[PDB]
């Protein structure tokens, strides 16, 4: 009757995390923890280095 | 002077044409993983293929 | 005269690869029936088993 | 002590390798469960065909079931009275209890 | 007039029921594992005593 | 104050239905034992940070 709503398929959001790591301490060479874990975990883990 | 754990088997009937399948059975399905209905539909269709 | 070992197990033959049975380890390894679907397969699982 | 890893994924490379050398120059007896394998017997002649390592050990996906060959070697005949002797050999750092 | 041969329907109708049946066996199997069945599971309590 | 006056204005007038776009059903057995407690059946494919 009229066109009103949008969809989409992954959702943004208004408030997200944002990290400032410093050198000297960090190692941005290991990613990995496990396998199915990796895809489920990090970046709950990259962001957290 | 605890539990334990065992299986019936449906004896307590002695009503014959009842109770066909036995014990072994459940055990096979505890062993199982677990089945999603997704999973299951997938499952169903290799076998008849 | 001079055997090692002389043991049963599954027969290579009647199971076989026209019905999807495989086994080279001793264990009868299917390539696919339960999965992981929204993921791709793994080279080697334990339900594969 | 007598260690049991049930979680042998949280663990980071350098507890492993702590884990892994306390066995080796303290007597430590150390446990895992996750790992699963399947094991066929060997003969004694000709040797083995495939060899793992003890940090591969350490970091096997839980659902990745790999085989690991035991040897059997029941039948074997002794050597002979004269032939050059040994010193200090074999150790061996892998155990099914299954059995 | 013709008369309909009954070999043409007869045989007919007996394939259809092969497939139904055949169709039927591989959800009815996989279902029938996943049930348990014929079993309980319980637990039996000592009244002290031995 | 002018560009808060842009952030409550883009809330306002926000009308977005979500589609579930994608998904993944893992295998019990992988994932180990922490993250099999925390996850309940599926999940997506962006699972963000927490």
């Amino acid at each position: 009757l009229s066109d009103d709503f949008k969809q989409i398929s992954d959702p943004k959001g208004y408030l997200t995390y944002s990290v400032k790591y410093e050198d000297q301490f960090t190692k941005k060479d290991k990613l990995r923890a496990s396998e199915a874990d990796d895809r489920i975990v990090g970046p709950t883990v990259n962001l957290f280095k | 002077r605890y539990h334990e754990s065992v299986l019936e088997i449906a004896d307590i009937f002695d009503q014959a044409d009842f109770i066909q399948t036995s014990d072994a059975v459940r055990q096979l399905r505890a062993l199982m993983p677990t089945l999603s209905t997704s999973q299951i539909r997938h499952a169903i269709e290799r076998i008849a293929q | 005269y001079g055997a090692a070992v002389v043991n049963i197990d599954l027969n290579r033959d009647f199971f076989d690869t026209a019905t999807g049975i495989d086994l080279t380890k001793g264990i009868p390894l299917v390539q696919d029936l339960l999965v992981p679907i929204g993921v791709t397969a793994g080279a080697e699982q334990s339900a594969e088993y | 002590v007598h260690m049991t890893i049930n979680e042998r994924a949280g663990m980071s490379k350098l507890v492993a390798d702590n884990i892994i050398a306390s066995v080796i120059k303290s007597n430590w007896v150390v446990d895992i469960h996750d790992i699963e394998y399947t094991a066929e017997v060997m003969t004694p002649s000709e040797g083995y065909t495939q060899h793992v390592d003890a940090e591969s050990i350490m970091t096997a996906p839980k659902g990745k079931l790999f085989h690991l060959q035991f040897m059997d070697g029941l039948l074997r005949p002794e050597p002979s009275a004269f032939d050059p002797p040994a010193s200090g050999e074999d150790m061996r750092l892998i155990y099914p209890l299954q059995p | 007039i013709v008369y309909p041969d009954p070999s043409t329907t007869l045989s007919q109708s007996l394939s259809v029921a092969q497939v139904l049946s055949k169709l039927t066996l591989p959800d009815a199997f996989i279902n029938m594992i996943l049930s348990g069945g014929d079993s309980v599971v319980m637990r039996t309590y000592q009244t002290e005593a031995d | 104050v002018s560009g808060l006056l842009m952030v409550l204005f883009k809330v306002m007038t926000d009308n977005r239905l979500v589609i579930v776009g994608e998904t993944t059903t893992p295998m019990s057995n992988t994932l180990s034992t922490v993250v099999n407690n925390v996850l309940r059946t599926t999940y997506h494919n962006n699972v963000g940070v927490n």
